[PDB]
C-alpha cells in the first residue's frame, strides 16, 4: 500500500477509487510499483511515480489457467515507443506488408496451463488507485458521524483530523472547493459534509508562562506572567 | 437477482422460436457471461449455447444466441420432434451459478385417440373389488374427458405422460364394489 | 452409471454418486446441480481435484457437503439432518475444456432421491377383448418408482408402460399394454418381485 | 520389487490424435520423474520429455516442443501422451523410463515394456493363414496381413517343445509374411489390430 | 551438438572392444554426466554404464567406462555370444540427454546350412497361387544367396535375422501360378 | 462408514526387507495422519511415527530414526512400509492406527485386524497332521512345524457350528502342537504364509 | 519420561477398579493429553477413553477418568465379563506417543474340570510314536495340572489359554514310544 | 525479529523470557505486530 495503511484504512476518505483490473503471469510480477522499467510496464500498464495504493496480486491458477491451453489472455509485446502511465492499447496492428511472417503479430498469447508450477500460474491484479487531497470527499469509511458543537474540541472532517475551535465564517469557498490552507500550509477552514456551511478551523488559546521568582534562599513564594494573554483569557 | 424465463412456448415444425432470458447481472471483466443448458424430460442434460460469440463442439448450427442489454434471446431454428426439451439460461459473471423459471418448448404439427375397455378380472372380483379401466392414448392433442354411464356415475385420472413415444395418453381408475358393478357400463371420450 | 435411490427418512444421513469418464481427474472443476420435481436447476457447489477449494451456493452454505472420491474418479455428497424438502434430481456436472472453469462442460446421469415415511408398502399385481393385445396392473404401492416388464425383458417391441395415477388414497396404480406372455413387476424400495400371467 | 508396464500396441492413420497410457506400482510414483523415449526404425534414439507426478512440471525437448504434450494422472499415478496432428513421420517406438534410485533425476534408472506405433493407410486389411514327401515337421503361413505385430501359435500354445517362428518377409507388393513350423496339429494365429483369431490345420 | 558414434563394428569372442563416443558437452557441477544403454534386437533397453566412477547393481563387472576431455570409451571384457546388442552413449550436462549414431556391436568365431523344402497346400492352388517356400537356416554368416532351379530360376527375402538361439535363418517366398508351380522344382542354396 | 485393512501376516527371514502395507478406503485418505505400532509382546508397545498423505511431512519417533522408515501413496491411497537389515529383535506384531475425526492429530483413531511377523531362521519348516469310547466326536494333530500362526479347518470350512480350536502347546524341543476337535470329516491345515496345505482324514 | 504401571491387576465382578498410571508431563496448551486404549488378549485394540472430560461414541458410561497432578485414575464401575482385557495408558504432549506398562486385567467370579481321553491313531503307532492326549476344559480358575500314571510321569501343557467363550481349556500330549506305552492313566489335579 | 538480529541471538543476555503460544488465522499473521490495527490486534492480543 503506497502512501497508505494495509489496516489504518477504513477511517479515511476518497475522491474516486479506480479498481484496475488484468491477470499477468507468475514470474512478471515484477514491475506493478511506481517506477519501473521493463517490458510489461513499458507496453502494457504503467504505474505513475506519484502512485498512491494498495496493488493487490494473488495467484488464480485454479481459475484463469486449463490444461487444453487458456489463451483468452493477450499481452502486447511490441510497440513503437513506450507506454505512458495509466494507457491502455487495443489496437492489432503489426508490428512490412498488410499480414505478418516476415514485422510480427504484436499480441501474444499466455501458455496459462495447470502443468507449469510457480512462475507461470496465472495472477489476478486489483490496483485500488486511490486519491486523497483537498478534493471533496464522496466515498468514506465505514465511521459513524457525531454531533457539531462550535466555540476547543477535537475535529473529523473527511479524515482530517485535529483541534480547535469552530466559528461562522463569511469566506466565499466554491462548491468545487472543500478544504482552506493559510500561509502556515495549515487547514484554516473546512466545508462540512453534511452543511454546506463553512466553519473556520482555529487554535486554542495558549501563551508563553514566564515564572517570576526571588532567590531559594530567601523565600519560595512565586509570581506567574502569561505573556501575550490577557487576564480576561 | 433471479432470471425471468417463459413457462411455456407454443413453437412450430420448421418455425424458429426465441426464448427470453432476464435479470442477467454482470461484472469487471465481461458482460458475455451466457450460457444455456438443454435438457430432455427423465434424460441427461447436455451443454447446447454457451459464448453465443462462438460456436460450441457438436451441436447443430441451427441454435444462436443474442445479446442486447440485460436481456438475453435464444434462437432455435429448425423445430422438429426430437427438439422437445427444457432449456435454462445461466448467469455466471459475479463466480455464481443461476438459472432460469423452466421452459418448456412445445411444437405444432398434424395429430383419433385410442379407445379401449377392460373388465376386471376375477382375482379382483374375489377380493370384492371391481376396477374398470379406460384406456386412453395415441392423442397429439391435449384436450380429453373421462367419464362412465351407469345415469353418470373414487376415480383419479392422469392427463399428461411420459415422453417416451412422442404420443400423449392418459387414463382412469374407477373403483367399484363388485355387488354394483354387476347390477348394470361404457366409457365416454370426448376429444377435439 | 450411477447408484439407485434408497427410500430414507430424515436424518438417515443418505448417499448418492455418480460415475464419469472421458477425462483426467486433476485439474478440471466438478460439482453437483439438483433438480426438485417441478423447478429448475439449482447449483449448490463445486469441487477441485486438488486443494478442494469448494465454493458453495449461498443457500447450501450448511446444508450439503462434497465428499468426492479421487481414487477412484467418482462422486460423492454426504449429508446431516436431511428434511423432507431435499428431495430432487442430483446431477454431476465437470469443468470441461469447453468453457471457463465455472462454466458446465458435460454432465452427469443423475438420480432421483425419494423421501417418505408410509413404511414401503409391498405392490400387488392384477390382470385385466382385443385378441391382438395384452396387459397388467399394478396396485396397492405407495412407492412411486415401480417397472413393470414382460417375460424378463424379452419383449421390448410393442411395449408401452402409462405413468402411474395418484390415488385419493396417497396411493399409486399403473397400467401397461404389450403387442400379441407373463408381465414381470419390480419393485426397488422393497425389493419384491411379482410375476403374473394373463 | 518395483514394476512398470504400458498400454498394448495401437496402429492408427494420420489425424488420428491416439493416446498412450501408462501404469506403474511397487514404490511412491509421485517421487520419480518419468518419461519416454522415440526410437524410430534403423536410427538413434530420440528423447520427447519427462513429467514429474507430482507436479507436472515437464521439460519438452527443442525438437518436441510442438509435436506431442505429455500428461500424467495423479489420481492413479498413470501418465498419458497425446500426439497433435499425426503424420507418416511418427512410426517410431516408443520406450517409457523413471528415474530410479540409480542416477540423478535426468538420469534414467529403469525402462517399460515399451509401445509400438506404426503409421498406415491399409485401413487395417485383414489376415490370412495358409497351410503346407518329407515324412518330418509341419507348418503354416500367413499371408495377405499388412500390420506387423501378428503372431502364431500352435493348439492355443499348449504345445512349446520344437516350436520355432522366422521373422516375417515383407514383400514387394506390400505384405508381410511370415512362417512358423513345430516338430512333430492346428495353428492358431491372433491378429492384434482387428481382435481376429484364424484356425488352420495343415 | 549432437554425439557421434560407429554404425557397425567388429570383435571377437573373449577380446575387448573400446566403444568411442565424442560431442559430450560439460556444465558447472561436474563433466562426468555420461551414461551408456543397451538395447537387444526386438528388446527393451537395459542401463548398463551410468556414472563410470562407479558401477550399477546387478551389472556384471566386465562393462567398465572412462572418460578423457570430450571423449569418453566403453571397455567391455570377455565378448560373449549373448552380448550382440547396440550401445547408445548419453550426455545430460544441459538437463538434456542426447543419444549417439549407435554401435551395432558384433562377435566373430567359428561356424554346412540346413536346406529344406516345403511344397504349398491345396488351398492356395485353388485361388490361383502356387507359393515355393524354402527354408535356409543353420548357418553362422548373416548372409545367404537363396534360388531355385527350374536354368536358375514376384520374390523376396531377408538377408538378416534375429538372434532368437545365437543363430541365423534366412527365408523366401516366391509367388508364382500353380501351372508354372506344375510344369515342373529345386532350391538353390549358395554359402560363403 | 470408513473402513481400514492390513496386509496379510507374513514370516521372512533377517535380510528380506518385506514391504507390509496398509490399504484405506471409505475416506480422503489424504487429510487424516496415520501409523504403525510394534514391540516385544513382553515390553507393552512402542510407537514407530506417523505420516501426513497430504504433503510432505514425516515424524518418526526417536526410537525408530534409523531403524524403519514409513511412506504412503496418497493416489490409491495406499501406505508403504520398508524397513532395512531385519534383525532377530524385529519378531512383533504390527497395527497401524489414524487420526480420526475424534481427538487431535496425534490421538489415533481407529486401528487394523493385526500383522504378525516373526523372525525365525528355522528355514519355515513345513507342518504334519496326524489323525487322532466316545463313538460323539473327532479330532486331528498337527505336529512338527517352527512357526506359530497355523490355520486348521474341516472339510475346508463346511463344518462351522461345533468347531473349536485349542491353542498351540510349545514342546520342550522347541516345536509347537495344537489340538483341534469337531463336534460330530476331513481335517485340512493351510499354511498360509508358506503355502503348504495338508490334508488327513480321521 | 516412562509411564508406569503394575503388571498385573485383578477385580471381582461389580466392584469398581481404578487403574493408576504416572509419568504424565505438561506443556503450553493443556495437560489433559491423557488417552486410554482396550486391547484384548489376540484382538484389535480399541479406543475407549480419550480426553476424560469427554467420552467418545458408543462406549458404554461405565468408564470414566480423572486428573490430579501428574497421576491419572481410569474408573470402570461394574466389571463384567468382556471387561477382560489389557488397558494402556497413553500420554501425547510432546507430539509423542507414550505407552505404559500394561494392566491385565484379571476378573474374578463364581466358576469341576471335564476329563476327556483321545489314544492316537495307527500312523503314528507304525512311525514309532505314541503321543496321549488327555483334553481338559470348561474350568474357571486359571491353574490346570495334567499328568499321568505308570510312578510319576516327555510330556509337555499350557496352564493358561485365549479367552473366546469366557472360559479356560487346557490340553497335554505324552511324547512316549509305544515300546514303553505296552510295558498308564491321566492324572487330573484341580483346586 | 524487532530490536535484535535473528542471527546474533545466541550472543546476549536476557531478564526474563516469555514464550507465548497461540494459533490464529492465515490472514490474521499481518495483524500480530506492533502497530497494528484490526479485531484480533484490538479485542484479543495486541504489542506494545
Amino acid at each position: 500500500c503506497y502512501g497508505v495503511s494495509p489496516t489504518k484504512l477504513n477511517d479515511l476518505c476518497f475522491t474516486n477509487v479506480y479498481a484496475d483490473s488484468f491477470v499477468i503471469r507468475g514470474n512478471e510480477v515484477s514491475q506493478i510499483a511506481p517506477g519501473q522499467t521493463g517490458n510489461i510496464a513499458d507496453y502494457n500498464y504503467k504505474l505513475p511515480d506519484d502512485f498512491t495504493g494498495c496493488v493487490i496480486a494473488w495467484n488464480s491458477n485454479k481459475l484463469d489457467s486449463k490444461p487444453s491451453g487458456n489463451y483468452n489472455y493477450l499481452y502486447r509485446l511490441f510497440r513503437k515507443s513506450k507506454l505512458k502511465p495509466f494507457e491502455r492499447d487495443i489496437s492489432t496492428e503489426i508490428y512490412c506488408n498488410g499480414v505478418a511472417g516476415p514485422c510480427y503479430s504484436p499480441l501474444q498469447s499466455y501458455g496459462f496451463r495447470p502443468t507449469y508450477g510457480v512462475g507461470h500460474q496465472p495472477y489476478r491484479v486489483v490496483v485500488l488507485s486511490f486519491e486523497l487531497l483537498h478534493a471533496p470527499a464522496t466515498v468514506c469509511g465505514p465511521k459513524k458521524s457525531t454531533n457539531l458543537v462550535k466555540n476547543c474540541v477535537n475535529f473529523n472532517f473527511n479524515g482530517l483530523t485535529g483541534t480547535g475551535v469552530l466559528t461562522e465564517s463569511n469566506k466565499k469557498f466554491l462548491p468545487f472547493q472543500q478544504f482552506g490552507r493559510d500561509i502556515a500550509d495549515t487547514t484554516d477552514a473546512v466545508r462540512d459534509p453534511q452543511t454546506l456551511e463553512i466553519l473556520d478551523i482555529t487554535p486554542c488559546s495558549f501563551g508563553g508562562v514566564s515564572v517570576i521568582t526571588p532567590g531559594t534562599n530567601t523565600s519560595n513564594q512565586v509570581a506567574v506572567l502569561y505573556q501575550g494573554v490577557n487576564c480576561t483569557e | 437477482s433471479a432470471l425471468t424465463q417463459p413457462r411455456s412456448v407454443s413453437g412450430s415444425l420448421g418455425q424458429s422460436v426465441t426464448i427470453s432470458c432476464t435479470g442477467i447481472s454482470s461484472d469487471v471483466g465481461g458482460d458475455n457471461y451466457v450460457s444455456w443448458y438443454q435438457q430432455h424430460p427423465g434424460k441427461a442434460p447436455k451443454l447446447m449455447i454457451y459464448d453465443v460469440s462462438k460456436r460450441p463442439s457438436g451441436v447443430p448450427d441451427r441454435f444462436s444466441g443474442s445479446k442486447s442489454g440485460n436481456t438475453a434471446s435464444l434462437t432455435i431454428s429448425g423445430l422438429q420432434a426430437d427438439d422437445e426439451a427444457d432449456y435454462y439460461c445461466c448467469s455466471y459473471a459475479l463466480s455464481r451459478v443461476v438459472f432460469g423459471g423452466g421452459t418448456m418448448l412445445t411444437v405444432l404439427g398434424q395429430p383419433a385417440p385410442s379407445v379401449t375397455l377392460f373388465p376386471p378380472s376375477s382375482e379382483e372380483l374375489q377380493a370384492n373389488k371391481a376396477t374398470l379401466v379406460c384406456l386412453i392414448s395415441d392423442f397429439y392433442p391435449g384436450a380429453v374427458t373421462v367419464a362412465w354411464k351407469a345415469s353418470p356415475v373414487g376415480v383419479e385420472t392422469t392427463t399428461p405422460s411420459k415422453q417416451s413415444n412422442n404420443k400423449y395418453a392418459a387414463s382412469s381408475y374407477l373403483s367399484l364394489t363388485p355387488e354394483q358393478w354387476k347390477s348394470h357400463y361404457s366409457c365416454q371420450v370426448t376429444h377435439e | 452409471v450411477q447408484s439407485g435411490a434408497e427410500v430414507k427418512k430424515p436424518g438417515e444421513s443418505l448417499k448418492i454418486s455418480c460415475k464419469g469418464s472421458g477425462y483426467t481427474f486433476s485439474y478440471y472443476w466438478i460439482g453437483w446441480v439438483r433438480q426438485m420435481p417441478g423447478k429448475g436447476l439449482e447449483w449448490m457447489g463445486i469441487i477441485y481435484p486438488g486443494d478442494s477449494d469448494t465454493r458453495y451456493s449461498p443457500s447450501f452454505q450448511g446444508q450439503v457437503t462434497i465428499s468426492a472420491d479421487k481414487s477412484i474418479s467418482t462422486a460423492y455428497l454426504h449429508w446431516s439432518s436431511l428434511k423432507a424438502s431435499d428431495t430432487a434430481m442430483y446431477y454431476c456436472a465437470r469443468q470441461g475444456d469447453l468453457g471457463d472453469w465455472i462454466l458446465l462442460g458435460y454432465w452427469g446421469q443423475g438420480t432421483l432421491v425419494t423421501v417418505s415415511s408410509a413404511s414401503t408398502k409391498g405392490p400387488s399385481v392384477f390382470p385385466l377383448k382385443s385378441t391382438a393385445a395384452l396387459g397388467c396392473l399394478v396396485k396397492d404401492y405407495f412407492p412411486e418408482p415401480v417397472t413393470v416388464s414382460w417375460n424378463s425383458g424379452a419383449l421390448t417391441s410393442g411395449v408401452h408402460t402409462f405413468p402411474a395415477v395418484l390415488q385419493s388414497s396417497g396411493l399409486y396404480s399403473l397400467s401397461s399394454v404389450v403387442t400379441v406372455y407373463i408381465c414381470n413387476v419390480n419393485h426397488k424400495p422393497s425389493n419384491t418381485k411379482v410375476d403374473k400371467k394373463v
